[PDB]
């Protein structure tokens, strides 16, 4: 694990992750590859790594998004490693946070959840939250289950579930 | 313990 300062993403996907090339070339981490991120309060996350060529090489540029998964703020220290078993998922269960889903809210799938995945192949994690946004609301989401477990690339035969009772908050 | 419910694939 090499530890890295976190900075502000420039980038604004929340699969995201962003190296300059030569901490990238040291780690030996490719374009694509998924990774594996620690945070604080014994957090992970998985993400997809890119360069960014203003990125400095002991930081790390992560979206809002991440940076909350992950329990850090703008200069806390991350350790990143790269994460090369992570499979396609069978499937994976996703549940909204209750107060961004209170009254009336549309198909979660149709609205939300499918155009935030479609041909994405993002990397998720059991525990996550994540936030989408459909147009002009944002809905988050925590990831309840994944098969394989504890994490999986949604891959196009991924079966996407959100049926069930919404999450409380905290 | 987990009900999953049922699920859309999510396709390309």
């Amino acid at each position: 694990p090499n530890r890295l300062i976190v900075d502000e993403a420039i980038n604004e996907d929340n699969s995201v992750v962003s190296l300059s090339q030569p901490k990238m070339d040291e780690l030996q981490l490719f374009r694509g590859d998924t990774v594996l991120l620690k945070g604080k309060k014994r957090r992970e996350a998985v993400c997809i790594v890119l360069s960014d060529d203003t990125c400095s090489d002991e930081k790390i540029r992560m979206n809002r998004v991440v940076r909350n998964n992950l329990r850090v703020r703008l200069g806390d220290v991350i350790s990143i490693q790269p994460c090369p078993d992570v499979k396609y998922g069978k499937r994976i269960h996703v549940l909204p946070i209750d107060d961004t889903v209170e009254g009336i809210t549309g198909n979660l799938f149709e609205v939300y959840l499918k155009p935030y995945f479609l041909e994405a192949y993002r990397p998720i994690r059991k525990g996550d939250i994540f936030l989408v946004r459909g147009g002009m609301r944002a809905v988050e989401f925590k990831v309840v289950e994944t098969d394989p477990s504890p994490y999986c690339i949604v891959a196009p035969d991924t079966v996407i579930h959100c049926e069930g009772e919404p999450i409380k908050r905290e | 313990r987990h009900n999953w419910g049922q699920g859309f694939r999510l396709g390309d």
